[PDB]
């Protein structure tokens, strides 16, 4: 599906 | 933003994108 | 969207992803309308009749995109949500009467080739173009068809249509707040908006300035690009004012 995005974004 | 709706590729730049033209035709 | 075609690379720069944190999916479009400020619909954040009531912390938006799934490296740019702003009069219960939300970024995004905010009409922008017959542009990377998905940002110009045949299309209560937009069973040509198109704009060019506008915000349909059916957009200026308090004041 979707391309992982970089952590950052999920912390 | 005093820049709003001026696209950087297209308005910016003086191009047209390839169905812009159908919306001003409809403008009658 | 249905029977478009694929967005030229920066043909739409104002088009916002809204994007789930865990798990990572697309929720609806959207539009950037300053470095600040992303308009949607309300249906995209809180619709309880589908158990939906997003907070801020569970969203991203993702600005400059071109591919849907991709992670676009050097070119799109991911935000956190500060606050969510809903009309407070917004009807999911009935008919999405005033569909229409704003969302606050943490930090400006920084404008470039890619990533550039659509105007809002003034009151004679307005009036000019609304009328039955002119054409204003949808993008979104929802759905291809009603029963599947793009690689990238479609795109697809459609004609408002005249408000009694908008009503006599559907059983659903319509308001000053909506109007709508695509061909009909005669003009033989097709499009229209689908699931994940939601919150996306409906943009106008200007002939009098050669500004884009954004009329309408993706809203509701029967099913997608049926045959005596039509998709309805948020009426943007008709809500401008709720929209200009809530900048004004936060
Ligand atoms: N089907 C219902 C009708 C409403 C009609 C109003 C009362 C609730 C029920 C629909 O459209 N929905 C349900 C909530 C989200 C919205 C939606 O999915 N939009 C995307 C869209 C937007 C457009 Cl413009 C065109 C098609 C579609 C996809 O249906
Ligand atoms: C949506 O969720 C919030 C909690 O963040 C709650 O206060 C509000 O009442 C909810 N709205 C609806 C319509 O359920
Ligand atoms: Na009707
Ligand atoms: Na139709």
């Amino acid at each position: 599906d979707f391309e992982e995005i970089p952590e950052e974004y999920l912390q | 933003e005093a820049d709003c709706g001026l696209r950087p590729l297209f308005e910016k730049k003086s191009l047209e994108d390839k169905t812009e033209r159908e919306l001003l035709e409809s403008y009658i | 969207i249905v029977e478009g075609s694929d967005a030229e690379i920066g043909m739409s720069p104002w088009q916002v992803m809204l994007f789930r944190k865990s798990p990572q999916e697309l929720l609806c479009g959207a539009s950037l309308i300053s470095d600040r400020w992303v308009l949607t619909a309300a249906h995209c954040l809180l619709y309880p009749p589908w158990d939906k009531n997003f907070t801020e912390n569970d969203l991203l938006v993702r600005i400059g995109k071109h591919s849907r799934t991709r992670y676009e490296r050097n070119i799109e740019k991911i935000s956190m949500l500060e606050k969510i702003y809903i009309h407070p009069r917004y009807n999911w219960r009935e008919n999405l009467d005033r569909d229409i939300a704003l969302m606050k970024l943490k930090k400006p995004v920084a404008f470039s080739d890619y990533i550039h905010p659509v105007c809002l009409p003034d009151r004679e922008t307005a009036a000019s173009l609304l009328q039955a017959g002119y054409k204003g542009r949808v993008t979104g990377w929802g759905n291809l068809k009603e029963t599947g998905q793009p690689s990238v940002l479609q795109v697809v110009n459609l004609p408002i249509v005249e408000r009694p045949v908008c009503k006599d299309s559907t059983r659903i209560r319509i308001t000053d707040n909506m109007f709508c937009a695509g061909y009909k069973p005669d003009e033989g040509k097709r499009g229209d908006a689908c699931e994940g198109d939601s919150g996306g704009p409906f943009v106008m060019k200007s002939p009098f300035n050669n500004r884009w506008y954004q009329m309408g915000i993706v809203s509701w349909g029967e099913g997608c690009d049926r045959d005596g059916k039509y998709g309805f957009y948020t009426h943007v200026f008709r809500l401008k004012k709720w929209i200009q308090k809530v900048i004004d004041q936060f």
